[PDB]
RNA sequence: GUUCUUUGUAAAGUGCCUUCGAAGAGUCGAGUUGUUUGGGAAUGCAGCUCUAAGUGGGUGGUUCCAUCUAAAGCUAA
RNA sequence: CUUAGUAACGGCGAGUGAAGCGGCAAAAGCUCAAAUUUGAAAUCUGGUACCUUCGGUGCCCGAGUUGUAAUUUGGAGAGGG
């Protein structure tokens, strides 16, 4: 059902979480159409054959290659919350949502046809574990990376620009800019939160 | 006590003045393409007269840049604004013929 | 007045900065004096007279109530 | 840069650190001359803003006036006769005492090769602008003109002997109106 | 202009001063002076007279009171 | 009983003829009170909030030749415009200002406004001059002798 | 009597520690004017007939410093307590206590010079750093917020 | 007109899309003493006292609306 | 040129005396200060050696980071695509 975890090591958590499981068709879940440019372009940089989906792109540009993993058998594709909305795949086993949903309310509902759990830090099923020291020490090569190609840092700009804008355009509360944001920006890998 | 004895001595060195500009601006036509411009105070408002410059909206409507339209002679206004519509439109029709007159050498 | 004057991040914190590192003028701080003892009501007097007009004088105590509350609680 | 932080740190004028400044100045500028050498600026933000370069060729005197015609332009003209071959630009206050005001009047040479060249300052070395104090063509002196634009400056706008003389001068044609 | 919102005014602004001295009002109303009846308005020559005369003869009915 | 306070202010732009008005009835009025400065309308009732003012005369400035004089009261005054082309005073008055409301009114508030309480402030006990109060031609007219 | 924003400084840091930060300074000079000069003809005679990546070297002008810190970039910053205008510089302690960049009061503005090829500098920073300095300059940092900032908690304060 | 040379991942322009986006203080203003005007809303200036603001500020029009952006500078006819 | 001897002021008197609009003459606009070149003060003075000398270039010196160049001045503009 979820993973509790700080937001230093969610994206740190999330890299370990697709490594272990490379065979599996799993989805994530993401906010910002813009963000999963960013997740999905470091995954090809740090070489793992990621697919990704999201509102920038064409309609049949989104489609033909959203059709290549309906078909696929192994790998993994990036998407909003918004565009797989209404055409979920049967043959998935792992939903695991990054963000608070953009209704909380309804997301449940969306389940029922695929196994799954988030990541809160304040904020049926079961949790899981994690062991603390597992997950992979990829943020020095990433802080390299963030400072190395200015597109990439562009992208890291764009995808931490729009994370909280979203973040505060939601319904809930409880999901409701509480969250320091030097731990944000080290989600995506800063020294100084933009 | 001034008198104006030189008013047939200031006419001859205007227009000789304006000899030397036709001799140095060769093919040009001495002044600038001038706007319509409707007259301020309810006195004045029937008439229609010449203004200083166009706008930035009227020169990008015609299908000219603002910099490009002063080298070619289109004297350019930048506070003088848009309000009426009927001004703008005569002023339109304006660049577009002037624009279908015009013969800008190259060059080279 | 399209460009009529945006808050503007960085200005605010400038100025807010330099009202508490320059410290307090002579007549602000019989003022503010003024307020904890004579209340609002013969500071904005006392500012009036000091300054020009009582538009500027309004916003002046206005200033002078928010320095006095951010600085005893915060 | 700094010079926003400097800017509002300028307005603070009788504030605790800026006070300061000001009593350990207008002792310091009373044991010097009356009109001396300043090697720098000591508002820079505000010599930048009236057009000062740090680069060869600009100069920065400060001057003292008495109290009680303008001072700014008596500032302006008695550095203009002391540094005769610079050329005044302009000038603004930096402190004042009870008795005296002092000014950090900003000059220009236009002899220094440096200025001859590049465009945005050879203006200066045009004759024309000989002693631009002791015609008012300064800041300070076009303020005592009266020269602004509006309703308030219709008598005194393009010169007020010039307007003097063409309202009480006779004209004829020589065809009579 | 209604006259409604004017009584209204009259309600609230109108201080009594019937039941005060004279001394706490000093106002003389001079009643029966309507002013009307003076002759050349715009030469002012009986305007002058007529309102000297209103104001001079007001201190007499203040007067006995004071 | 009558304890009054007058406050005489104006707007941005006065000189000769209305300064000689301003600072001449300033001097004249014992309980007046002489501001600097105003620029507008809804801040004139904290104007009076600050001295305890029991009156209050604003002279606006508009069309260049003309004259607009602003006459009201503290609390819930209803004002009246007026377009016009240090003794203790005597007040005299009209029969046509008790023909109607309209006059009435204004009557009332000249009597403690343009003349004086007894107890104020600089008040002098020896008289001088009289204060002419009268109508013709739908206007008022004052001098004083 | 001193306003407490003056003052500020010549409470300035002490012996040890500004030896130590030079120790750490003079490693990263800008180029000087020759050796950059010279450099670059090398690079005519190679490129001409037949890769780098970014130098890290001191960050030395006021107006690239008060960007660093607030951007925020800099990470240490040197500040002459000698200015001809003081008030140039009066500010620039509270900016970084602020923006959390930590800072130190140095002693000398020709000190500063020394390091930065010019007469004097006023401010120096040392924004980014090579790999093998990182610690040192991070115990220094805190070295620094230990013996300036602690001891002189109260600088604010008194006349 | 006649040529000799044009270079460097150089210098701009235009339209669309995306992310930002700082504009002048002992000045504005205020009271007063003089000067300036035929200037009635002390106009303009100077002296002296105090001296601001940033969805700001200046100027005008009957409760809003219009209009510009001071306190820096250059420029032929 | 006209508005005009008009508005307006003047013990309304000796009188003083504009301005916007309109017609025309001539028309031309721009430069700073403003947020970092920070992956390199990219700038300039002077001396000196030569050259095609109202100057150009090499070399040395000084100024200059308490900011000299490029880019921007609300008509916006800049960062990228």
């Amino acid at each position: 059902g979820y993973v509790v975890c700080d937001s230093d090591k969610r994206f740190l958590l999330l890299f370990s979480f697709l490594k272990r499981n490379q065979k599996k068709k799993i989805i994530v879940f993401l906010s910002s159409c813009n963000s999963v440019k960013y997740y999905a372009e470091l995954l090809n940089y740090i070489d793992l054959p990621v697919l990704e989906l999201h509102g920038k792109q064409k309609q049949q540009k989104r489609t033909n290659t959203f059709f290549e993993f309906c078909n696929a058998e192994r790998g993994i594709l990036i998407c909003t919350d918004v565009a797989a909305r209404g055409l979920d795949i049967p043959a998935v086993d792992w939903i695991i949502q990054f963000d608070p949903p953009d209704d909380p309310r309804d997301y449940i509902h969306r389940v029922g046809r695929g196994k799954s759990l988030m990541f809160l830090t304040p904020n049926p099923l079961n949790e899981y574990e994690f062991p603390e020291n597992k997950i992979a020490n990829v943020q020095s090569q990433l802080e390299k990376l963030i400072k190395s190609n200015y597109y990439l840092h562009q992208t890291a700009k764009d995808g931490y620009r729009s994370y909280l804008q979203a973040y505060a355009s939601h319904s809930l509360k409880t999901v409701y800019q509480i969250d320091k944001l030097d731990l944000a920006k080290v989600a995506k890998s800063y020294g100084f939160p933009v | 006590v001034k008198v104006h004895f030189d008013q047939a001595g200031k006419k001859v060195s205007r227009r000789n003045a304006r000899a030397t500009r036709a001799a140095k601006i060769a093919p040009r036509p001495l002044d600038l393409l001038r706007p319509v411009v409707r007259a301020p105070t309810v006195k004045y408002n029937r008439k229609v007269r010449a203004g200083r410059g166009f706008t930035l909206a009227e020169v990008k409507a015609a299908g000219l840049t603002a910099a490009y339209a002063r080298t070619i002679g289109i004297a350019v206004d930048h506070r003088r604004q848009n309000r009426n519509q009927e001004i703008f439109d005569a002023n339109v029709q304006r660049l577009k013929e002037y624009q279908s007159k015009i013969i800008v050498f190259p060059r080279n | 007045s399209y460009k009529k004057g945006a808050a503007s991040n960085r200005t605010k914190f400038v100025r807010s900065l330099v009202r508490e590192i320059a410290g307090l003028s002579p007549y602000e701080r019989r003022l503010i004096d003024l307020i904890r003892n004579s209340g609002e009501k013969r500071a904005r007097k006392v500012a009036k007279k000091r300054l020009g007009s009582f538009t500027r004088a309004k916003a002046k105590v206005e200033e002078m109530n928010n320095i006095i509350a951010a600085s005893r609680r915060h | 840069g700094a010079y926003k932080y400097l800017e509002e740190l300028q307005r603070k004028k009788q504030s605790d650190v800026l006070r300061f400044l000001q009593r350990v100045r207008v002792w310091e500028y009373r044991q010097k001359n009356v009109i001396h050498r300043a090697a720098r600026p000591t508002r820079p933000d505000k010599a930048r803003r009236l057009g000062y370069k740090a680069k060869q060729g600009f100069v920065i005197y400060r001057v003292r006036v008495r109290r009680g015609r303008s001072l700014r332009a008596t500032a302006e003209e008695r550095v203009g006769r002391r540094a005769a071959n610079l050329r005044v630009l302009n000038s603004y206050w930096v402190n004042q005492d009870s008795t005296y005001k002092y000014f950090e009047v900003i000059l220009v040479d236009p002899q220094h090769k440096a200025i001859r060249r590049d465009a945005r300052y050879n203006w200066i070395c045009d004759p024309v602008h000989k002693h631009r104090e002791a015609r008012g063509l300064t800041a300070t002196g076009k303020k005592s003109r009266g020269i602004n634009k509006g309703h308030k400056f219709n008598n005194t706008k393009a010169g007020r002997r010039k307007t003097w003389k063409r309202q009480n001068t006779l004209s004829l044609w020589r065809y009579r109106k | 202009n209604n006259t409604k919102a004017m009584k209204h005014a009259l309600e609230r602004v109108q201080l009594p001063w019937k039941k005060h001295s004279f001394q706490e009002h000093q106002s003389v109303t001079s009643e029966t002076n309507t002013d009307e009846h003076i002759k050349d308005i715009y030469d002012d020559t009986e305007r002058e007279l007529a309102f000297y005369k209103q104001s001079l003869d007001a201190v007499l009915v203040a007067r006995d009171e004071l | 009983m009558n304890k009054q306070r007058t406050l005489l202010i104006s707007s941005r732009g006065v000189n000769y003829r209305h300064r000689h008005l301003i600072q001449d009835l300033s001097g004249l009025l014992p309980h007046s009170r002489k501001e600097p400065k105003l620029d507008t309308l809804q801040q004139l009732n904290e104007i009076a909030e600050l001295y305890n003012c029991n009156n209050v005369l604003f002279f606006e400035a508009r069309k260049h030749q003309d004259l607009y004089l602003w006459l009201s009261k503290p609390p819930n005054g209803p004002t009246i415009k007026f377009y016009i082309q240090g003794s203790r005073p005597v007040l005299s008055f009209d029969q046509r200002f008790e023909s109607s409301p309209h006059y009435q009114l204004i009557k009332e508030l000249l009597v403690h406004n343009f003349g004086v309480p007894p107890n104020a402030r600089k008040s002098k006990p020896f008289i001088d001059h009289v204060m002419s109060f009268s109508i013709v031609d739908d206007k008022i007219w004052v001098r004083t002798y | 009597k001193v306003p407490p924003t003056i003052a500020q400084f010549q409470y300035t840091l002490d012996r040890n520690t500004a030896a130590e930060t030079f120790k750490l300074f003079n490693k990263y000079r800008p180029e000087t004017a020759a050796e950059k000069k010279e450099r670059l003809t090398k690079e005519a005679a190679a490129v001409a007939e037949g890769a780098s990546p970014k130098p890290y070297a001191v960050k030395y002008g006021l107006n690239h410093v008060v960007a660093l810190i607030e951007n925020k970039k800099a990470k240490l910053v040197l500040i002459a307590n000698d200015v001809d205008p003081i008030e140039l510089v009066v500010f620039l302690p509270a900016l970084c206590k602020k923006m959390g960049v930590p800072y130190a009061i140095v002693k000398g503005k020709a000190r500063l010079g020394t390091l930065v090829n010019q007469k004097t500098s006023a401010v120096a920073a040392l924004t980014e750093v090579r790999a093998e300095d990182e610690a040192a300059l991070a115990k220094l940092v805190s070295t620094i917020d230990a013996n300036f900032a602690d001891k002189y908690d109260e600088v604010k304060k008194h006349w």
